[PDB]
Parts: C-alpha cells; structure tokens; sequence
C-alpha cells in the first residue's frame, strides 16, 4: 500500500464523454501533494494533466475545456474526457505522489487503456 | 492467465542460473513485470523489475550487480539473469505482473499476477 485502483481498460462512446476511474483509500497521516494523467506515446509517458498546490493544470490545448478530474472526494481523482475522438485512444496512466509520515513521498501509477467504439 | 517460472533447482556458490516466466493470456507489453523472492520463514522481498513500454530496469540492493531482469514481447516471457549465487539468495522465487507504469514496482500489493514460484539453492 497505498496502491491505486484503475480498470485495465476502458471503453467510452464516440464523440460523447468517458470516465477513467482512479481511487485509492485515504491512508492515515498520508498527504497527497501530486495528481498526473498521462498518456502514452510509445515508450515516453506525456503528462496531459496537473493538479498541485496551484491548482490544476491542462498541458495541452486540445483538452482544455474538455478534461476534468474529480476533485470532491478524498482518494478519488478519476478522469473524465469529453467529446471523445478516434485518436484519444490510448493508454492512459494516473499518478500520485504522497507525503508520508516518516516525512518522504511514496508514487504510485496504474495504467488502463482506453478504447472509442463507433 | 498463467505465469510459468522455470530454470532454478539446485547450485552451489558463485554459481549462475538463468531464471524465465513464460505469460500466457494478456498483451504483457503494456505490464510491468517484476520477479521476487520468498525464503523459509523470511518474508517476500523484492528482487527486479521491468517496466511496460520497452522502460527501465530496477533491482534490490541485495541481488543488484548480480542479478539482471530482461523482457522477450514477441514471446511473452521475461528473463532473470543471477550470477554469483549467494546462499542466502536459496528461496523461491515467483515472476509477477501489474499495471504499474514507472513507480511502485517494489509493492507486491501493486501486481495482479503471480507465477507458482522457481526454487533457487
């Protein structure tokens, strides 16, 4: 532990919106100081999303206004892509890097791959 | 899905074996792929990994330098390469398989899949 919880794939409808479930239980006097999503382009995983102690943050602009990251529940920072293309397809990775109590940071990823079905 | 260990038995010091974890039932491309260890008594402790996506190597302290985790995609199988047999290194040793992409390989809580072990002496 802590491990993340993330389906190995996903199917979402085309053009309409998907959800990539990531979650992990709360663990006493762990700090989250970190969310990443990334996606996968061959060997080289590319940050496309941020959340730190500014905020969040959309590092392209082919999803802004259409990458959310669930933010009200402790321990769960799933993504959700609106209008979804052909080409969002993927794999798709969650990050999250803790502050623990013996004062270090623990990471931890999980990967799924995500599918647009016709 | 199976992962099929093979290649311990039995040597004596200073020694080399060559481990393999034959996958079965997945694309273990975009798996990482670990291998870990079990003496008698002592708990299960990490030994190497190898990340999906071509990716990096990690290993213990312990069997660092020594031992070497490698991957085959085409056949689905990855390798472990342990020279230098130390005694202590007697245990079982089990391949393993999770969705990890670059961190956490060393939690065993982090691999959905585990091979029946290969006993190393």
């Amino acid at each position: 532990r802590p491990i993340l919880e993330v389906p190995e794939s996903v199917t979402g409808p085309w053009k309409g919106d998907v959800n990539l479930p990531c979650t992990y239980d709360p663990l006493q006097g762990y700090t989250q100081v970190l969310v990443k999503w990334l996606v996968q382009r061959g060997s080289d995983p590319v940050t496309i999303f941020l959340r730190d102690s500014s905020g969040d943050h959309i590092q392209q602009a082919k999803y802004q206004g259409r990458l959310h990251v669930s933010h009200k529940v402790p321990g769960d920072v799933s993504l959700q892509l609106s209008t979804l293309e052909m080409d969002d397809r993927s794999h798709y990775t969650c990050e999250v890097t803790w502050q623990t109590p013996d004062g270090n940071q623990v990471v931890r990823d999980k990967i799924t791959e995500l599918r647009v079905q016709k | 899905v199976q992962l099929v260990e093979s290649g311990g038995g039995l040597v004596q010091a200073g020694g080399s074996l060559r481990l393999s974890c034959a996958a079965s039932g997945r694309t273990f491309s975009s798996y990482g792929m670990g291998w870990f260890r079990q003496a008698p008594g002592k708990e299960r402790e990490f030994v190497a990994a190898i990340g999906p996506f071509g990716g990096h190597t990690y290993y213990a302290d312990s069997v660092k330098g020594r031992f070497t985790i490698s991957r085959d995609n085409a056949k689905n199988t990855v390798y472990l390469q342990m020279n230098s047999l130390k005694p202590e290194d007697t245990a079982v040793y089990y391949c393993a398989a999770g969705r990890w992409n670059r961190y956490g390989f060393y939690d065993q809580d982090n691999y959905d899949y585990w091979g029946q072990g290969t006993q190393v002496t």
